[PDB]
């Protein structure tokens, strides 16, 4: 009985002498006393040899040297089988025993000593559909073959028997449910060294051999195939066709569908006379075969049987006189047989190759009737070569001109026209996809729009992908590349870094460049630096604010000189050494430097540092913004500032000192330098204590005629006392002045009260005012409703985060009615609003054809307000075109009108982000 | 022609499909690595990133194979290269 | 080679800036950073001996 | 939700099977390796003192993913650092990877049933220790409080605390590798990990354990009794009551600072300083009853669901409504991970995975 099972299956098949093995051995032993696994999943890549080490498992036990503990070792062949049929477990057991039914029901007496190996289990995921099955517990029912899987793996039949599976990374997904407490074991193919000699041996000599070989073996989709011998044959066997054909190929040599191209059509050619094309019949055949291949990459299936061929018309006498290669392999000792390709990945070259022969012809009448797209998605995309459809074209001879290209295109000009900044992970998939065409023309019409570009650099082929799919984005102007650890520390990187480097510095219509969080070493800097001395880059700006470039900067200071397109350069949170600001002073005092805006926040200045400013200041140079945020001006920076900025040589036109650490004494310091400055229209002094004395020296300062400012920004500053007294005489008597920020001040009513008065005389200009978290409050409302009636200068007034409320709201939208207004932007975010008052904001945004933008933003609500705003939203005279709401928060019905109102008024933007639209740089500082 | 590794189940089945592969000396690796089996199942759980070893070129040189995100293989990467350069120090 | 020790200490998954600070293990209890030792067996023995120490 | 991937994949999909016949747009971000989205943030009208920079405060909530449980939802925990999703109901704990990059999941990691027979069986809590390592469960008619270890290379039951003839209402869990569990009959045994050794028994009145909040040395209970009692551990004496004017349906605790959040039947939340413990504050009511919180890992805002359709975003130390997304029915659960990036809200029988704008 078991000896002559034994010798039966020594006899079928012909281990735990090498280090592989003996994990496999030991893999059903306790983790820590309190886990025995009953069941091992092996999984891995097509091709790695599985099922040999199956078979090598059931061989080693027969021999006895495998699992010796167990009384019998089952073997499954899962192709082999057909599923649809109805069975029971125990004629399964005899089919592989020679009949021995006396042996078999002694078998079932000892389950916790079985072991049964499924070999193939992923050709199942098919019919392992998303529903669930009667769940088995006996060995003598009759069930459909499937559901004899089903229960044995869910351990509800012989609970006690321990299993083994081999199968698929891509059919685990629904295992993973299925199986109880499994142990997952990872089976590797071809080591990465191995893979990297083979394909070294086969490639020209002649030729440039270095750049081919880094760009076949860099690439991970590729790389990761070769671990089956099989594929890893395959490529080599392409290479040395190449190389053999010389200058008769004109197919692609680096992506892995120029080598299936290849390979296949070289086979194709064979029986006809060169350049001639193939029999009807034989179109036919090559078709069918497409389809199949289609449909089974579709329908998740890869074994086909004699019921598919018959659909298609094929026959495998008919493809082996097509191809001679053989290509689907027929497997099956049974009276009903089995085909499989020769490998997964030819399945998918050949169902790739039905959408561009689909059009040609209408081929339906001859015939009777996720991660697993990835492959067939590459070979699509790599299809569209136009030196592979020629060949096409003198097979069928016909042009050919899918109609999928089409698609493809909108597909990648659609990623681009994304509103709120494109993905950088479907911009770095597009340009993977697109560098397998290789086609020129395809590639330049995919590209058309993109306007603006993030990319993320993880791996050295993003280099080369980026660096040959930017060279076609004609229209891009801005680009943000993020480069983590790949250039962070001391060639093929470089020669590939220096290569994207003379890209960028080539386009002619990019302006911006910014680095993100790149982290680059010396040479990295060194190269980039080099690359942008070009004449032909025209990079106006340029943001290393989130980068680390410390140790590099010496190569900017050079780039400074020669580059005379550079008007912008952010080196926030970069420390700034006193040697670094000297050669940085030196360089924007060159007479070819044409740097305007420098900002240094929070790069750690030093009062030699303020020195070296200060100095600059006074010197002739072209900068004419300044910012000097999150650094602590002492006094004696502070005095040598003054002393820059009292000067008549200083040009200076914008200054930002928010939160640089100013007290009294060096506010004093500062306004009483500005007096004889005749220069500056900008002013921020933000989050900065100034109080009244230095309120009142503002105010002297505004008063002198010679002054120019025209915007002050005060966020944060002052206190509950009378110098909104000042302010508000010295708006009364200004024609310059035209913006003043005051948010998160404590101005209260009494203030307000007193600015309203000041705004309301037809000598003041102000044209937009900014209280937002101010501590208003609903008795003020009159005061602004008279305000906003009677003014003609005043354009923005924002409110936000102040409890006005429902009846501030209303007594405030009895001026915004009124058509002698002129006000075009409101804030009204986050002002304690309910449904109460959206009677009077329907009335006033109905009413007014002036307004243009409003925000709405953290307020409550309800369905019926949000409607009335909405039909209010629709009303013909009503001009906004800026919305600020959230459509998220809102039911359905609400949700639905909002995209009548988008509907009915094409311009109108309803976006959550009000402040991310500026018209008249409304953050020059914040920058 | 064959390697054999366990992955956890708290690894996903979508990161063994691109390792970054480094090399370096193989006493090196050892004198880092080490042979425990545990402290490197403890410290791939910390990091979440896979690590295995395998002796290339008569034994001189190692071919380190990390898998996980890019960001837990710049970790572990790092950690390993620290480590190196102590000992070579 | 013990699971304990390391259940009581945190790697912060953001690489740090300063690539010399980068094996260097959290303790979740007070705070204190403990590393830099040239090995595995290292690293886990200062693990050990920082909670035996101070905390245990 | 809407992605690109999904729309070529459709679209190729629609092109094959036309062919076989007769015989901008708008897209989401993905959620990148299951860690992040790619964004930007959005723009404020000012900027921030030197060290008010991580004060962040949340803006909108973007629905990303869809967890197909099909079992009426009870529990939801999430995990940042290993990007697990556990959602629990009655039969069973599902097990879900966030680095499937669907818009509706189905497939689930792995299917944690109970070891007895769910015939009068059925699981009520379950809890993820801080660290990531441990999954804890209990419920109705289980000889114990099951653990699960989640750092060996397979998913196997560890131990079990035994609480026969009890039912578990609130699980807890301290870094000193304590662990606690709160009873119908107001029972809380204090656990030893290590040795699985009943440490503790803090009897108290019928339901009043049913909520369970551990901090320093001291275990915060209420529960349908209406009263916060603060139980000391190393003097085993109540130390504190204090009365409340409807039933305790939820507690939480500031994890940066001594507020303890408490969420009523009636639809008001309470701040209650756990030092000081004089002050008690009210915030303003919602309309319908309040079944869970938490607080951010900063601790400057807070999140709360109940019996109604919406999921609320609160300010601290106000408690001013920020914004408001709304659902299909009351939401049971929800939580939210220790990086502030995401919040897993559990509703009818499927649980929602939102990306918090900031
Ligand atoms: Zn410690």
């Amino acid at each position: 009985d078991l000896q002559d099972y034994k010798a039966h299956v020594i006899a079928k098949f012909d281990h735990y002498d090498s280090p592989e093995m003996k994990l496999l051995s030991d893999a059903f032993k306790p983790y820590q006393k309190t886990f025995q696994p009953h069941t091992i999943i092996l999984h891995g890549r097509p091709g790695v040899g599985k099922s040999a080490l199956a078979r090598s498992i059931v061989l080693g036990w027969a021999q006895g040297k495998l699992f010796q503990k167990m009384s019998f070792v089952i073997f499954f062949s899962v192709r082999e089988i057909k599923w649809t049929e109805k069975s029971s477990l125990a004629q399964l057991i005899a089919k592989e025993c020679p009949d021995s039914w006396d042996l078999v029901t002694k078998i079932m007496s000892q389950p916790e000593r079985l072991l049964f190996v499924i070999d193939g289990l992923d050709d199942m995921d098919s019919v392992l559909q998303h529903d669930d099955m009667t769940l088995s517990r006996d060995w003598k029912d009759e069930q459909p073959i499937y559901i004899l899987m089903y229960s044995l793996l869910r351990k509800a039949l012989l609970p006690q028997s321990f299993l083994i599976i081999t199968t698929r990374n891509t059919g685990l997904e629904k295992l993973k449910s299925m199986v109880v407490s499994p142990l997952y074991i990872l089976v590797e193919g071809l080591s990465a060294s191995r893979r990297s000699q083979l394909v070294l041996e086969n490639i020209s000599n002649e030729s440039d051999r270095i750049q081919v070989f880094h760009s076949l073996i860099e690439n991970h989709q590729l790389f990761d195939q070769c671990q089956a011998p099989s594929v890893c044959s395959l490529v080599c066997e392409a290479l040395q066709l190449q190389k053999k054909l010389g200058k008769r190929c004109t197919l692609p040599c680096q992506t892995l569908t120029g080598l299936y191209a290849t390979l296949v059509f070289h086979q194709l050619t064979l029986k006809r006379p060169s350049q001639s094309a193939l029999s009807q019949e034989e179109q036919i055949t090559l078709v069918g075969l497409c389809m199949m291949a289609a449909e089974g990459v579709w329908t998740m299936r890869s074994v086909f049987y004699d019921d598919d061929l018959k659909n298609y018309s094929l026959k495998e006498s008919e493809i082996l006189a097509l191809f001679h290669m053989n290509i689907l392999l027929q497997v099956g000792h049974n009276s009903e047989q089995c085909y499989v390709f020769s490998h997964l990945s030819l399945q998918d070259f050949f169902a790739a190759l039905y959408y561009v022969l689909e059009g040609l012809e209408e081929w339906n009448q001859h015939f009777c009737f996720d991660t697993r797209l990835l492959g067939m998605k590459r070979f699509l995309f790599g299809l569209m070569n136009k030196d592979i459809l020629k060949t096409l074209e003198v097979l069928f001879e016909y042009p050919v001109i899918p109609t999928v290209e089409q698609k493809l295109q909108h597909w990648v000009s659609l990623i681009a026209q994304q509103v709120n900044g494109t993905s950088p992970m479907d911009t770095l998939d597009a340009f993977y996809c697109l560098f397998e065409s290789q086609d020129e023309e395809f590639v330049g019409g995919a590209l058309k729009r993109f306007q603006e570009v993030w990319l993320l650099i993880n791996q050295k082929m993003d280099l080369k992908v980026s660096s040959y799919c930017l060279k076609h984005c004609q229209n891009l102007k801005a680009i943000r590349v993020d480069i983590r650890d790949l250039l962070s520390v001391d060639p093929l990187l470089m020669e590939w870094w220096g290569n994207f480097c003379s890209v960028l510095g080539s386009l002619r219509n990019l302006k911006e460049l910014d680095l993100g969080d790149s982290i680059l070493s010396q040479r990295a800097m060194k190269i980039l630096c080099l690359e942008l001395r070009n004449q032909s880059c025209r990079i106006q700006k340029l943001t290393f604010k989130s980068a680390e470039v410390v140790s590099g900067l010496k190569h900017l200071w050079k780039l400074l000189f020669s580059n005379q397109n550079l008007k912008y350069l952010n080196l926030g949170n970069t420390p700034m050494k006193d040697d670094d600001m000297k050669l940085a002073c030196e360089a924007l005092k060159h007479p070819k430097c044409s740097v305007e805006t420098l900002r240094l926040d929070s790069c750690e200045l030093t009062i030699i540092g303020y020195e070296m400013i200060s100095t600059l200041l006074i010197s002739t140079t072209r900068l004419k913004c300044l910012s000097l945020a999150k650094n602590r001006v002492g006094v004696k920076s502070m005095i040598s500032l003054g002393n820059a900025l009292s000067s008549s040589m200083c040009l200076l036109q914008k200054l930002i000192l928010d939160n640089c650490g100013l007290t009294p004494a060096s506010c004093h310091l500062l306004v009483s330098a500005l007096f004889s400055n005749q220069n500056l229209t900008h002013l921020c002094l933000s989050n900065n204590s100034l109080g009244t004395e230095g309120v009142q020296q503002l105010c002297q300062f505004l008063r002198n005629p010679e002054c120019a400012l025209q915007r002050l920004i005060l966020n944060h500053c002052n206190i509950v006392d009378d110098a909104y007294g000042f302010l508000a005489m010295r708006l009364a008597n200004n024609t310059k002045l035209t913006h003043l920020s005051l948010t998160m001040n404590p101005v209260g009513d009494g203030a307000m009260k007193l600015l309203c008065e000041a705004l309301k005389e037809p000598t003041c200009y102000l044209q937009e005012l900014e209280l937002v978290d101010c501590q208003l409050t609903q008795n003020c409302c009159e005061d602004l409703a008279c305000m906003i009636t009677t003014t003609k200068h005043l354009k923005s007034l924002d409110l936000g985060n102040n409890a006005l409320g429902d009846k501030g709201v209303i007594t405030l939208c009895e001026g915004l009615k009124q058509s002698s207004s002129s006000l075009r932007r409101l804030g009204l975010g986050a002002c304690k609003l309910t449904s109460n008052c959206c009677e009077a904001l329907s009335l006033a945004i109905s009413c007014n054809p002036h307004l243009n933008s409003l925000n709405l933003v953290k307020n409550d609500f309800s369905t019926s307000g949000m409607l009335k705003l909405c039909s209010a939203f629709q009303c013909p005279v009503s001009n906004l075109g800026i919305i600020g709401l959230w459509k998220q928060e809102y039911y359905a019905r609400v949700r639905r009108q909002l995209e009548e109102v988008e509907f009915v008024k094409p311009h109108v933007v309803i976006d959550g982000d009000w402040y991310a639209s500026d018209e008249d740089d409304r953050n020059w500082w914040k920058n | 022609s064959l390697r054999l590794r366990t992955r956890p189940w708290w690894f996903p089945i979508q990161e063994v499909s691109n390792p970054l592969v480094l090399y370096m000396e193989a006493w090196v690796a050892e004198r880092v690595i080490g042979t425990d089996q545990a402290e490197i199942s403890e410290i791939e759980w910390m990091c979440q990133a896979l690590l295995t070893v395998d002796s290339v070129n008569s034994g001189n040189l190692a071919e380190i194979t990390i898998f996980g995100q890019p960001s837990a293989q710049t970790r572990m990467k790092n950690i390993l290269l620290n480590m190196a350069a102590w000992h070579k120090e | 080679s013990y699971s304990e020790a390391w259940g009581y200490f945190h790697l912060d998954p953001a690489q740090p800036r300063h690539r010399m600070m980068s094996a260097w293990a959290t303790c979740r209890l007070c705070g204190l950073q403990v590393g830099g030792l040239p090995n595995f067996q290292m690293w886990t023995r200062a693990l050990c001996q920082h909670l035996s120490d101070v905390h245990l | 939700p809407q992605f690109c991937q999904g729309f070529l994949i459709q679209g190729l999909w629609e092109l094959f099977m036309d062919s076989r016949q007769k015989n901008a747009d708008k897209f989401l971000k993905p959620l990148s390796w299951g860690s992040e989205v790619l964004e930007s943030s959005c723009n404020q009208p000012s900027t921030a003192l030197w060290q008010l920079e991580r004060f962040t405060v949340p803006q909108a909530l973007q629905k990303v993913r869809v967890l197909k449980h099909q079992e009426l939802l009870l529990v939801v925990a999430v995990s940042s650092f290993t990007r697990h999703v556990f959602t629990c109901s009655q039969s069973g704990i599902k097990v879900w990877n966030l680095v499937n990059q669907v818009a509706e999941d189905r497939d689930p990691e792995s299917h944690l049933k109970c070891s007895v027979q769910d015939n009068k069986v059925y699981l009520r809590t379950c809890l993820l220790s801080s660290n990531s390592r441990t999954l804890f469960a209990g419920g109705y008619n289980l000889p114990g409080v099951i653990v699960w270890d989640l750092a060996a290379p397979s998913l196997y039951e560890k131990c079990q605390l035994p609480c026969e003839g009890l039912s578990c209402q609130a699980l807890a869990n301290t870094k000193e590798n304590m662990a606690l569990a709160g009873f119908t009959d107001g029972t809380v045994r204090i656990w030893d990990l290590r040795t699985q050794e009943i440490v503790r028994n803090l009897k108290g009145p019928t339901n009043s354990a049913r909520n369970l909040v551990v901090k320093d040395d001291n275990i915060w209970t209420g529960g349908l009794d209406a009263c916060l009692r603060c139980w000391d551990l190393r003097m085993a004496k109540v130390s504190l009551e204090h009365l409340f004017q409807s039933q305790i349906m939820s507690l939480a605790h500031s994890p940066t600072e001594d507020w303890l959040l408490l969420g009523l039947a009636n639809g008001q939340h309470c701040l209650f300083n756990s030092r000081k413990r004089d002050q008690v504050l009210t915030v303003d009511t919602k309309d319908n009853t309040i079944l869970g919180l938490k607080f951010s890992p900063n601790g400057k805002w807070w999140a709360s669901v109940g019996m109604g359709n919406f999921i609320t975003v609160h300010s601290m130390p106000t408690g001013a409504k920020l914004f408001q997304v709304p659902e299909v029915g009351p939401v049971r659960c929800f939580d939210m991970t220790e990086n502030g990036r995401l919040i897993i809200t559990g509703s009818r029988d499927c649980a929602s995975v939102y990306h918090i704008k900031y």
